[PDB]
């Protein structure tokens, strides 16, 4: 021997002292309420409410706005015979090349 | 429903041949269509009528947001952060609109191919040319600008392309 | 008379065709008895622990512990940079890198040269 | 962002003033509430980010990471409940305090608007992780793991600080918006090469990159369950976020300096998958799988195309969730048998059916089963790499095959077969463990349903 | 599987195992019963012809040549009984075998669903717990000072005792547990 | 319950070291054979036959 | 599906096979008849008897256990123990 | 004769499954009922041109009633 050391204790089983244990705490009431709050808050509140909130988040990415603008521009372009997509993004009149 | 623009989403007129049977046997397809109309179509039509009656009780409207035009990066001075920001936002909105235009043309092409079916290689050649033109223009504009694309990078690409075109034209007619 | 079976690394020789299985010396019997004694001692220890009613847990296996320790935590202290180890490490750690660098550099140079010459089919390529 | 920052700094006094038997309940409930509050950041714009103030801003890249961190905190709390039953009240409160401080630092790091504040917080995350590892690890190698982790990170990141202060002196500001609008091309000279090396090498050591990755197995194997969960899921994504942020000012030099790192990352995917094929430790297998996935993310960021950033973000989120779930399952198996050897315990499908189901689902998500976001990100990265060059497809294909091989190998080894006869302490799975696995797995499927929220700002 | 192996196989054991293997492979080759009977009679005629041999060296050489002949002439796909190792039904029911230590982790409601079974289970557990000391004492009394030399366990000498190390052999799962 | 002397160590050079290693791995001294000392990190771990 | 085996059925079937053996006199055959001590057989005959039992019952007896079954009662006990027959 | 079938304790797994189902359906059913009622009795907004000299709000620029809220 080299030290006055405690022996390694045997691991305790929560099911021995409480067959209805949820694995949260060794106190039955505290374990039950920990399980209840975890399940309620996490599953119900977070999952369901956050999922429906994200599903019905407003269209701030302007996907539908972009689609409507594209439809309007396509209609105007093909009604007047103009090309659907312009050749250049900017105006060559405003662009001054170095020469 | 047909709550969309027929000119934006073209569709050739539908020619359905008239039924001209040459046999005395009954038509199981016709009998099953009658059964389907009696059992499904009428109940769903009644349900939709009730729902649309409920919708018309309180009718409210939503609008399409209109964005004003602002000076672009060509008119923006160097190191002018406010004008650069406005031009960048305008350019990004234009980029998204162009992406949706390309999507519209691709939808046209897909629908035309499926509709024509066995004779698509000839019938839906008008959509193929429009898609080719739109795709070429879109590629020339928003070509490989990278993941950090910007109005300044697009302007630089356009200036380079314009210089190349001018040099080619000069060396051709010179 | 019959064609002979030639053992390989993945087709090892069967125990009935091993020449040493038929030339047995009295020392070989002693070795076999010693092996059986060792196996019996280990089996007895394991069976005592396994049939102990008061045991609740895992019977620790020193052989398994030694195997896991030797394969993971015992490699570096027993490593000496011999020429064999140096050459094998250099090869298997550097050669693939330069091989792939050369391959990808050649491919990308060819593609870039084609793009510059304007003879590469880039039509309908609007997603990169 | 103060509406999210302040509740964590209120979690601290609540934890320290709560009763001895209510600390876990209070921490879990209020962490879940904070996660619900942080869910509002997903309402991003399409053109520019959300600029709350001069100090904090949120983007389509920052929001999913913040949500992931705020969601990951209560799961770490549950795991800590699992493995810290016999600890004293003060030490349990200290552990919860370390977790809370780490979450707060991560939130501020993700929402920082300047590179120097980002660096300060991103280095501040080292202290709680090192304390957690070297204090609540179970084996002797925890001290060595902490030393390796700390010194790898610091040796990577100090030249980043030098480069950042140099960049501020040269240009005028380190504000991300300014350095994006006022960005100028980087010339091909030795000084620019070394600045690029400083920044990129810092974030690659953090990532990690193949050859600079031994700290990852060392720290993840020896860390406690909560430490492993936070190390794999969020702390590995600091390098990816930094690279996606810092590469704005490194062009066009990135087109020339990316070759060594691309080759390293691809061959590292191959090598780490092959290592996973022959691992005797389950945690080491999970750690090397994490290394392979992060190497794929590195490839995406280095090729730097709009289709590669979306895949990078999706793969980061998916890998974080999957690795956290795998570590939780491995920790449950370890706590049952008190050993990390994989072949020690078998027949766990016969002994524990629901845990076998969780293992099956986690291993299916690991090998990128469609239409999971893991596969979405991997497929986007593969397509971008194919556009870059046409042999990356070969490398990605062999990597994917080996990934499926080792995932199903670990599944079959742990769950299938004949149960070990002498292991008679396999108690039924706890409701806490089952709920932990369910809370890990359900958001993955919900994000599969709605994938546009984790595809970054280039969507 | 129920018998402790010896240190080595004697010549008689080697030749008997070779004879059984040769008969099984001959049956695999000779599908039909009459043909199999004819050729099995021929094989046993060969074995009986070589049965009487005083020279052990010559007997060993004959055995070696016979083993070479068997390996050359063996059936590539020999018949295997379905439950035998390598058979199509081998280890099929290993996933349905659950032990009594798993059985004692049940909930009180589940145990109350089967009241009469668990009384007998408790009787068996008491019987096991009341014999372990006698079993270990008997094992340690009969071992040589060096240790066990074989894997054979002694029986119960006394009337009130049980054969040492009996629990798992007796309570092993049934061959068709479900 | 495993002590520090039960773990694998360096390559056994003297015959006494080989005997101690063989005793550690529960093997006969004659049957014990380590990998060749090529610096590959095997140590004193026995080289068992390559069978499955 | 298949009817379960019983000790009486196993004994009847093994005695049926032994009585169908041509080297055993059915009149002097019983469940305690030693194959070599009082039936006058040898090792090859015992191996053939074991193989016949294997064919009869559709399962294989390992050679380590087959070399020790020298009685019909021993064969019955082995088959019953392997098949988990207790009645 | 009927023989006892030795199985691991499935009571805890079944209890967890029933608890998860109950707590998901505790608020999921009200959410689904509310969504159905809103979609039936309060339909989506109809696209219309902006009246002259009128400045709407962002929720007036959005369509679905829940998104507007
Ligand atoms: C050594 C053998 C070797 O060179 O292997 C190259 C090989 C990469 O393959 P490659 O693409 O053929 O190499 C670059 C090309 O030859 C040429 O590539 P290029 O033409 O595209 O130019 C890029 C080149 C530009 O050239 C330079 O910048 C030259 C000047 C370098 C200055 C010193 C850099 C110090 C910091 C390096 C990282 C330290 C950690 O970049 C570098 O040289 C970067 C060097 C560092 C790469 C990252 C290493 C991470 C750690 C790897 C594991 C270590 C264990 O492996 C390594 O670079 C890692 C070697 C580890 C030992
Ligand atoms: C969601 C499910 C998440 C996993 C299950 C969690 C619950 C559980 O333990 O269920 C078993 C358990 C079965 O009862 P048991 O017999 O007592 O359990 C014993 C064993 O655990 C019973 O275990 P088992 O082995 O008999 O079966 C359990 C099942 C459980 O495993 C799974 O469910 C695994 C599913 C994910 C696989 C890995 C990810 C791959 C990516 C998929 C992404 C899809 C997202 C879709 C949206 C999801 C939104 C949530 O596993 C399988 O069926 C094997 C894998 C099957 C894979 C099928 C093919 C997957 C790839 C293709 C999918 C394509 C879908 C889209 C198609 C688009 C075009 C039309 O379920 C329940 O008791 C359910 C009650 C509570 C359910 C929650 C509340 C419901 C009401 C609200
Ligand atoms: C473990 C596993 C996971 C566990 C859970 C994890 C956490 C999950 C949390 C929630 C996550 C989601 C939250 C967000 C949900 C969401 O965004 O929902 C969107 C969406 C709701 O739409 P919305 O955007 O809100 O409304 C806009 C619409 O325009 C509005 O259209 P409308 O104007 O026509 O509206 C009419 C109204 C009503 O319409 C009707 O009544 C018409 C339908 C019947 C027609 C026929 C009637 C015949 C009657 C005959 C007699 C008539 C008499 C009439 C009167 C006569 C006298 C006057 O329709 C509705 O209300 C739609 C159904 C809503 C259901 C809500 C589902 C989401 C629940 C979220 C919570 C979930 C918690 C867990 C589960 C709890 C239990 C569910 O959801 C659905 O539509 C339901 C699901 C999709 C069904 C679509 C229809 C079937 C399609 C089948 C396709 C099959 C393809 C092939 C498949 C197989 C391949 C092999
Ligand atoms: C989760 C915590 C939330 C905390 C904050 C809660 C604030 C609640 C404030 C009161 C509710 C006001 C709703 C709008 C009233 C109608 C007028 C209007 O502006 O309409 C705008 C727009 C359009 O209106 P409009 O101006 O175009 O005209 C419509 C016609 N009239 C004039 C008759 C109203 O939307 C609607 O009118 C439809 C509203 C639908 C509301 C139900 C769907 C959402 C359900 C949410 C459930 C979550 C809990 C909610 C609890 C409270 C419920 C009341
Ligand atoms: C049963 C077997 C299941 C397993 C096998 C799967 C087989 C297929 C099962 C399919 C079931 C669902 C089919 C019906 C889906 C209905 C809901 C769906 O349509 O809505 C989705 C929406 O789902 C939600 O968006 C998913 C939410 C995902 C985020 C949840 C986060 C919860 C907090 C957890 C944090 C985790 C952090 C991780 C990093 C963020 C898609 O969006 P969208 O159709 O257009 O919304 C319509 C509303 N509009 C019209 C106004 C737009
Ligand atoms: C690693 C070994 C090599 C690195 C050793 C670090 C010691 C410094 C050596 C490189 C110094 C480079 C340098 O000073 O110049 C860079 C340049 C100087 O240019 P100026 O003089 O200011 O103006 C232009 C003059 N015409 O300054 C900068 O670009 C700022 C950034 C330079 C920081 C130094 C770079 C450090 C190298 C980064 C490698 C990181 C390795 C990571 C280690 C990981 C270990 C797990
Ligand atoms: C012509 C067709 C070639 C086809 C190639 C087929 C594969 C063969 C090449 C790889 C096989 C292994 C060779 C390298 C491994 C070293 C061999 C070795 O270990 O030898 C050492 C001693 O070291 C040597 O003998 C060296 C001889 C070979 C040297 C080869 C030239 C050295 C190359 C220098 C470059 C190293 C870096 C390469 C990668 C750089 C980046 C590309 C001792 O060998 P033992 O195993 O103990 O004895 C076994 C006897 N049969
Ligand atoms: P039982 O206890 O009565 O004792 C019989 C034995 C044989 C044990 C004798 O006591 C004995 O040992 N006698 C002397 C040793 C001896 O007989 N040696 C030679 C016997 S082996 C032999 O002769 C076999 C040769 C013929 C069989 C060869 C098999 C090859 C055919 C393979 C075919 C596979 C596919 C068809």
């Amino acid at each position: 021997i080299r030290l006055q050391e405690d022996p390694d204790p045997e691991d305790e089983n929560l099911y021995e002292k409480n067959p209805d244990s949820h694995g949260y705490d060794k106190d039955p009431i505290v374990d039950l309420w920990n399980m209840r709050v975890v399940f309620f808050f996490g599953f119900s509140i977070v999952l369901v409410l956050g999922s429906t909130f994200v599903a019905y988040l407003p269209d701030y990415r302007m996907q539908e706005w972009a689609r409507r603008e594209a439809e309007r521009l396509v209609k105007y372009r093909e009604a007047n015979g103009l090309p659907l997509m312009e050749s250049n993004c900017f105006d060559p009149n405003k662009i001054q090349l170095p020469e | 429903p047909d709550s969309w623009d027929k000119d934006v989403y073209p569709e050739p007129p539908r020619r359905t041949p008239a039924p001209a049977p040459q046999t005395s046997l009954p038509n199981p397809v016709t009998y099953l269509t009658k059964i389907f109309d009696l059992l499904v179509d009428r109940p769903v039509t009644l349900a939709r009528e009730f729902i649309e009656q409920q919708h018309a009780k309180n009718r409210y409207y939503y609008y399409h947001r209109e964005f004003r035009r602002v000076p672009d990066i060509t008119e923006c001075e160097e190191k002018d952060i406010l004008c650069m920001f406005e031009a960048e936002m305008q350019w990004r909105r234009d980029y998204k609109v162009d992406q949706e235009i390309v999507n519209i043309i691709q939808e046209r092409l897909k629908a035309c191919q499926q509709r024509e079916g066995e004779s698509y290689r000839q019938n839906c050649a008008k959509e193929l040319e429009q898609f080719t033109q739109v795709s070429k223009a879109f590629q020339d504009r928003y070509s490989d600008l990278g993941a950090h694309y910007s109005a300044r990078k697009c302007l630089a690409k356009q200036k380079q392309r314009m210089l190349a075109e001018r040099k080619a034209a000069k060396e051709a007619a010179a | 008379s019959f064609p002979k079976y030639k053992p390989s690394r993945l087709a090892t020789l069967p125990a009935t065709l091993d020449p040493a299985e038929y030339d047995i010396s009295p020392e070989t019997r002693k070795a076999q008895a010693e092996r059986l004694a060792i196996r019996s001692r280990l089996k007895r220890e394991y069976l005592l622990q396994y049939n102990d009613p008061n045991r609740l847990g895992v019977i620790e296996d020193p052989a398994l512990i030694r195997w896991t320790y030797a394969r993971s935590a015992n490699i570096y202290p027993n490593f000496r940079p011999t020429p064999k180890t140096s050459l094998l490490g250099a090869l298997f750690g550097i050669g693939p890198l330069f091989f792939w660098y050369y391959v990808f550099k050649t491919d990308r140079d060819k593609k870039e040269k084609l793009i510059q010459e304007g003879k590469l089919d880039q039509t309908f390529n609007i997603s990169y | 962002m103060l509406k999210i920052i302040i509740p964590t700094t209120m979690l601290l006094p609540m934890t320290w003033m709560s009763k001895h038997n209510m600390i876990w309940i209070n921490a879990t409930v209020h962490s879940l509430l904070i996660s619900l509050i942080s869910l509002s950041l997903l309402n991003q714009l399409g053109e520019n980010s959300l600029n709350f103030s001069l100090t904090f801003f949120s983007d389509s890249l920052s929001a999913p990471l913040l949500v992931l961190t705020t969601w990951l905190l209560p799961l770490m709390l549950m795991a800590s409940q699992s493995h810290l039953s016999k600890e004293t009240t003060t030490r349990k409160k200290l552990y919860i305090t370390m977790l809370i401080l780490l979450q707060l630092f991560l939130i501020m790091t993700f929402t920082a608007t300047e590179l120097i504040l980002f660096y300060i917080l991103f280095e501040a995350t080292l202290v709680p992780t090192l304390i957690i590892i070297t204090r609540w690890g179970n084996q002797t190698e925890r001290l060595n793991a902490g030393l390796y982790f700390l010194f790898y990170t610091l040796a990577g990141s100090l030249p980043l600080l030098v480069a950042l202060v140099y960049i501020q002196n040269t240009t005028g500001s380190l504000n991300f918006l300014i350095i994006h609008y006022w960005s100028h091309p980087l010339s091909n000279s030795w000084s620019n090469i070394f600045m690029w090396l400083a920044c990129i090498m810092a974030f690659m050591v953090k990532m990690p990159l193949y050859g600079l990755h031994l700290w990852l197995p060392k720290a993840h194997v020896e860390a406690p369950i909560a430490g492993s969960m936070v190390l794999a899921a969020v702390l590995l994504k600091l390098g990816g976020y930094g690279m996606m942020r810092i590469t704005t000012i490194l062009n066009p030099l990135t087109n020339y300096m990316a070759y060594p790192f691309l080759m390293l990352s691809m061959w590292g995917m191959i090598m780490t998958s092959s290592i996973c094929l022959r691992q005797t430790d389950l945690k080491s297998l999970i750690a090397y799988s994490s290394v392979s996935h992060m190497a794929l993310v590195i490839v995406a960021i280095m090729i730097q195309t709009p289709w590669s950033f979306m895949g990078a973000t999706a793969l980061m989120i998916a890998h974080g969730l999957t690795s956290s779930m795998l570590f939780c399952l491995a920790n449950t198996n370890y706590e049952r048998v008190h050993s990390r050897t994989m072949i020690l315990a078998r027949g766990l499908q016969t002994l524990l059916p629901l845990m076998a189901t969780w293992w099956l689902v986690a291993s299916l998500t690991n090998l990128a089963l469609p239409p999971s976001i893991n596969l979405i990100g991997e497929l986007f990265i593969i397509t971008a790499s194919f556009s870059w060059s046409n042999i990356t497809i070969i490398l990605m294909g062999m990597n994917m095959m080996i990934t499926a091989l080792y995932s199903l190998y670990m599944l079959i080894t742990t769950q299938r077969g004949k149960y070990t006869h002498h292991i008679n302490n396999i108690k039924p799975s706890f409701t806490r463990e089952n709920a932990l696995m369910a809370l890990h797995i359900l958001p993955l499927l919900l994000l599969t349903l709605n994938p546009k929220m984790i595809l970054g700002p280039l969507y | 599987a129920f018998s402790a192996p010896a240190a080595y196989l004697t010549h008689q054991q080697k030749v008997l195992r070779l004879y059984k293997r040769a008969l099984r492979h001959l049956e695999s080759w000779c599908v039909h019963r009459d043909k199999y009977r004819y050729f099995a009679c021929l094989m046993r005629a060969r074995f009986d012809e070589h049965k009487n041999e005083k020279d052990m060296v010559k007997a060993t050489q004959l055995l070696r040549q016979a083993e070479e002949e068997f390996w050359y002439g063996q059936h590539p796909q020999p018949y295997i009984f379905p439950e035998s190792p390598g058979g199509t039904s081998y280890e099929r029911y290993e996933c349905y075998k659950v032990p009594e230590w798993c059985l004692d982790d049940w909930h009180p409601s589940e145990k109350a669903m089967y009241p009469d079974y668990f009384a007998k289970r408790e009787q068996w557990k008491r019987l096991r717990r009341e014999s372990w000391e006698r079993e270990v004492k008997q094992l340690q009394e009969e071992t040589p000072p060096g240790g066990p030399r074989t894997e054979a366990l002694p029986p119960a000498r006394k009337e009130g005792d049980l054969p040492p190390l009996w629990w798992h052999i007796v309570t092993r799962p049934r061959e068709r547990p479900m | 319950h495993v002590t520090k002397d039960m773990f694998p160590g360096p390559y056994p050079k003297t015959p006494e070291e080989r005997a101690a290693a063989a005793k550690k791995y529960n093997m006969r001294v004659e049957d014990y054979e380590p990998y060749p000392d090529d610096g590959m990190g095997y140590g004193d771990y026995p080289k068992l036959p390559d069978r499955s | 599906d298949a009817p379960p085996l019983t000790l009486e059925a196993i004994k009847d079937r093994v005695l049926y096979v032994l009585k169908l053996y041509d080297k055993i006199d059915p009149e002097k055959l019983s469940v305690n008849s030693h194959f070599m001590k009082d039936l006058g057989l040898d090792s090859l005959d015992q191996v053939e008897i074991i193989m016949a039992m294997e064919d009869e019952f559709g399962f294989e007896i390992p050679d380590i256990d087959a070399e020790k079954l020298m009685c019909p009662q021993e064969i019955v006990d082995y088959i019953a123990d392997k098949k988990d027959v207790y009645e | 004769k009927r023989l006892f079938i030795i199985k691991p304790s499935g009571f805890y797994d079944r209890r967890f499954l029933k608890l998860m189902r109950f707590y998901i359906l505790l608020t999921g059913i009200p959410v689904a009922i509310g969504i159905t009622l809103v979609n039936v009795f309060i339909g989506e907004a109809e696209l219309a041109d902006i009246p002259e000299g009128y400045v709407p709000e962002h929720w007036e620029y959005f369509k679905h009633p829940i998104s507007r809220w």
